[PDB]
């Protein structure tokens, strides 16, 4: 009773909060029920009591991702009242929806097609599964069908749809999806339909990564966490089924009078079973000891892989081409614990870890700065630096650094507060008494005085290869430590060479070679030969001045291929786009798209057309383009982008 | 309890309002849907557990019964 009433609760409610919040409901709910000395199972897990082995394995067959997040998700999808209102922004429920009801035939449409009511008449007439990808522009004719206004006449199941009558099929459903994650639904609509909320959180990647890794790494002690699955879903099966065997052939009752009771032998093998079922329990227990090992060793990187993701999604505030879609992310990850030429050679589970997450932090770079600008390259080696700066465990948080060395400009002095050091600038001062401020700073004025070589390293070309050692520790500094000491001494005493002291600062977490790549004219043979998909379409953002076309058309030469491209200036030239593309879809030659930031809808237009879009494996759509805001943040979201 | 669940949502939904986050509306037709699936899954564990129950009930006499014939 309690369980079926804790499952209902968190099926009907908690679609739409995230994974914290679920949690904190279920617990306020268990605290209340417990507090009502109401009996409730608390071992089981929610995911597992509302699904079954098969119906998961299912699941997975059809992209599920690992997350709990999803886990419950999918639970939501299967059973339900009201017809679900999918919210993903990653576009990993659609995939999963498509392939879980292939067999059903399930038709995708949108609202703003204008064939969407006469398709809707088709998944009411032939009993077809339908989605919806855009509801946010609601048309109001699935009140009835929302609301399942039914007529039961005759043997008739009919529904009011506008001025006509339309009969129901028991196999119909639909299913509303919005890619938005932040839209506001009117009340009616969160009535009338529940949500199923896919946004990727914090917790939802962490633990998404935390399972692929454990999928893909460690592939013996993979199947030994799938035979901690099969101990559940085979041992436990094996013995109850055993015991249902046992019982029926004991109820033979053959042989009346004689002892024909030999059931004893199937009575030994229910203990057999039995034990192993128990051992395996306390095989669990060595999981909260091995298993969780092999999962905590991975917990690091799937934290810093989740810190990853979400830099990048906030990179998209310092400029508008910086749209990095989870799916690039996820690629990323899959060139990292797939074909990495850097495992090859490597079997030890700890140095495959170290190696796998070294080529993390380099290919995320290494992908990420290709399609961002050269002032903003540091910028985004100095947040991954922090990343695995967080990651290492050894070295302290450094949170009182960064903190005045991003804040530093907002600490207000006065005319008093500056001293006046000889040799040493008004705004020099300033900053020699703010970073003063610090504890291990303390001292500098006293150092700044009695320092005889300060003249010839204030006024030298490269200061941040030699920076004195000002600070005054207790104890010796990290070699990272004392980078960002030194950082901080650039910043306040030559902020000139702060950019470039920060990339040796890069270089003191991340590698010297962390950046050699960015230096190298951009390799777009191996480029488009593997690591970008067909679907995909190759974006080259140049700024004004700067044409793209050469380096493709060279890069399609030596590779022998026909590549037909069109200049986007008219309808004349829409009409050959579309054209090209449809020829090269199926013919696997490549194409190109010039000047597309002239036609910003028609952009748009493009981007839905290749996204339900299968093209052959040869298939590259190259579009060269202008960096301007014209540009739709659908293409860039659903494209590589190069600079 | 049910009542409690409600008004826990309610609390919830005003709480995420409070600190700026998005909420949604929890309308009664969520309780409505809330007892809806409580009772689908209340009736379909049960017509599962106990229906299996019944079959360790006669299995429960079924011993009684190879007793009587051991007896005899």
């Amino acid at each position: 009773a309690g369980d079926c009433l804790l499952s209902a609760a968190f099926i009907a409610y908690a679609g739409y909060f995230d994974q914290q919040m679920r949690q904190n409901l279920f617990t306020t709910w268990s605290h209340h029920l417990q507090q009502a000395n109401i009996q409730f199972r608390t071992d089981i897990a929610r995911t597992e009591y509302l699904s079954n082995a098969d119906e998961r394995l299912r699941w997975q067959a059809s992209s599920l991702p690992a997350d709990d997040l999803c886990t419950e998700n999918a639970i939501m999808l299967k059973r339900f009242n009201r017809y679900p209102l999918i919210i993903d922004p990653s576009g990993q429920a659609t995939e999963f929806i498509m392939n879980e009801y292939k067999d059903r035939k399930i038709t995708r449409t949108s609202f703003l097609d204008d064939a969407f009511r006469k398709n809707l008449e088709s998944a009411l007439r032939f009993g077809n599964p339908l989605l919806v990808q855009d509801v946010e522009s609601y048309d109001p004719v699935l009140n009835p069908v929302l609301n399942r206004e039914v007529r039961r006449t005759g043997g008739r199941v009919l529904i009011t749809l506008g001025d006509q009558d339309i009969d129901l099929s028991p196999s119909f459903v639909i299913f509303l999806s919005t890619r938005d994650p932040t839209v506001e639904f009117p009340p009616d609509l969160c009535s009338r339909v529940t949500f199923v909320n896919f946004t990727v959180t914090r917790s939802s990647l962490q633990s998404q990564c935390l399972n692929e890794v454990l999928k893909a790494e460690r592939p013996d002690v993979d199947e030994k966490r799938s035979d901690l699955l099969k101990l559940q879903g085979e041992f436990q099966l094996r013995l109850r089924q055993l015991e249902k065997s046992l019982l029926q052939a004991l109820n033979e009752v053959k042989g009346r009078i004689l002892d024909d009771d030999t059931i004893i032998t199937t009575l030994e093998n229910l203990k057999r079973e039995a034990a192993e079922v128990t051992r395996k329990v306390e095989e669990t227990d060595i999981v909260m000891q091995e298993v969780e090992t092999v999962s905590q060793q991975y917990l690091p990187l799937s934290t810093a892989c989740s810190s990853i993701y979400f830099t990048m999604e906030s990179l998209k505030q310092i400029h508008f081409l910086y749209q990095y879609s989870l799916q690039f992310f996820l690629d990323i990850y899959h060139n990292v614990l797939y074909e990495n030429p850097n495992l090859k050679g490597v079997t030890d589970h700890t140095q495959r870890l170290s190696i796998i997450t070294k080529d993390l932090f380099q290919v995320a770079f290494n992908r990420v700065a290709r399609g961002m600008l050269h002032q903003d390259h540091i910028t985004f080696a100095m947040l991954l630096a922090r990343i695995k700066l967080k990651g290492t465990v050894g070295e302290p948080t450094y949170d009182a650094e960064f903190q005045h060395f991003l804040r530093g400009n907002e600490i207000v002095l006065s005319a008093g507060s500056t001293p006046r050091i000889q040799g040493l600038t008004v705004e020099q001062a300033e900053a020699v008494v703010r970073l003063s401020c610090l504890p291990a700073f303390k001292d500098l004025i006293a150092k700044v005085q009695a320092d005889e070589q300060f003249g010839i390293w204030l006024d030298s070309s490269s200061p941040e290869q030699t920076v004195p050692y000002l600070w005054s520790e207790e104890t010796p500094a990290t070699p990272i430590g004392q980078a960002i000491h030194r950082l901080l001494l650039i910043q306040a005493f030559r902020p000139d060479r702060l950019l470039a002291m920060a990339h040796m600062f890069v270089s003191t977490n991340l590698g010297e070679s962390f950046m050699s790549i960015m230096e190298q004219p951009l390799d777009l043979t191996h480029i488009v030969g593997t690591e970008v998909k067909p679907n995909t379409p190759v974006l080259m953002c140049s700024v004004p001045g700067y044409d793209a076309s050469g380096h493709v058309e060279d890069l399609a030469a030596e590779q022998n291929t026909q590549i037909t491209s069109i200049a986007i200036g008219s309808a004349e030239g829409f009409n050959q786009a579309d054209k090209a593309i449809n020829t090269a879809v199926k013919s696997g030659r490549w194409v190109m798209l010039k000047n597309v930031h002239l036609a910003p809808g028609w952009l748009m237009q493009l981007e839905k057309k290749l996204h339900s879009l299968q093209p052959h494996a040869c298939f590259r759509l190259f579009l060269t383009m202008e960096i301007n805001p014209k540009v739709p943040v659908n293409l860039l979201r659903a494209g590589r982008i190069f600079v | 309890s049910c009542v409690f669940v409600h008004q826990t949502l309610h609390q919830a939904n005003a709480r995420l309002a409070k600190r700026g986050g998005r909420t949604m509306a929890i309308t009664p037709r969520h309780y409505l849907d809330f007892i809806n699936h409580y009772a689908n899954l209340f009736h379909e564990k049960r017509s599962e557990l106990e229906e299996q129950q019944m079959h360790l009930n006669v299995g429960l006499r079924k011993i009684k019964e190879t007793v009587d014939q051991v007896e005899e």
